[PDB]
């Protein structure tokens, strides 16, 4: 879990670089996973309903 | 293609963030010289100005967005140098097959042609030597300490 928020994996085509996010960006980038997750529970309900 | 790895991006960030003396995130075009040098790419001032650099101070300022398309160009150079070129080169002094070099004769070659060193830097290059009169250095320990750097095993 933790690590990847601060220091991501950026694969640009054929090259991969680890580099740099921030404080507002960790409590953006965790959602992030809660961007996918919230909008997929939203979409899960949209489907279900 | 080539592009900068996570480790390399950290090397480039650290040094740049150090060079921000102002508090705005920028480097001078003069300071482009020793910045790349600390980044460990070894260039001529000719290589520095080739990518937008200055003799003078107070000319142009470059961001990291500018600086990285400098550094990712610089990495292409192949002819950096080895040891053995320098051996072959510094052997030419000989006259009697001794590999030994008199002090005046050795300061003068450092001063005269090239990007050049000063009077002052020659006083420093001599500093490590002690207690040999009329007055001989030697080609092999000399070159090896240059490539070894400021702290091989000992270091002052």
């Amino acid at each position: 879990l933790y690590k990847n928020l601060v220091k991501p994996k950026i694969k640009v085509g054929n090259e991969m670089v680890t580099q740099g996010r921030n404080a507002t960006q960790v409590s953006y980038s965790v959602g992030g996973l809660a961007k996918a997750m919230f909008d997929r529970t939203f979409k899960w309900l949209v489907k279900r309903l | 293609m080539a592009d900068l790895k996570a480790a390399e991006v950290e090397k480039a960030r650290e040094h740049f963030e150090i060079y921000d003396w102002e508090g705005e995130g920028k480097i001078d075009a003069r300071d482009l010289g020793d910045l790349l040098r600390s980044l460990d790419c070894k260039p001529t001032l000719a290589m520095v100005k080739k990518n937008g650099g200055s003799d003078k101070r107070g000319e142009k300022k470059l961001t990291l967005e500018e600086f990285l398309p400098i550094f990712s160009q610089i990495k292409k150079e192949k002819e950096v140098g080895t040891l053995e070129d320098f051996m072959e080169g510094l052997k030419v002094y000989d006259k009697a097959e001794n590999g030994t070099m008199l002090a005046a004769e050795l300061a003068h070659v450092l001063l005269s042609l090239g990007e050049r060193l000063t009077d002052i830097e020659c006083e420093e290059i001599m500093r490590v030597c002690d207690e040999d009169d009329d007055g001989f250095l030697k080609y092999e320990p000399f070159v090896k300490t240059i490539i070894a750097g400021p702290f091989p095993d000992e270091g002052k």
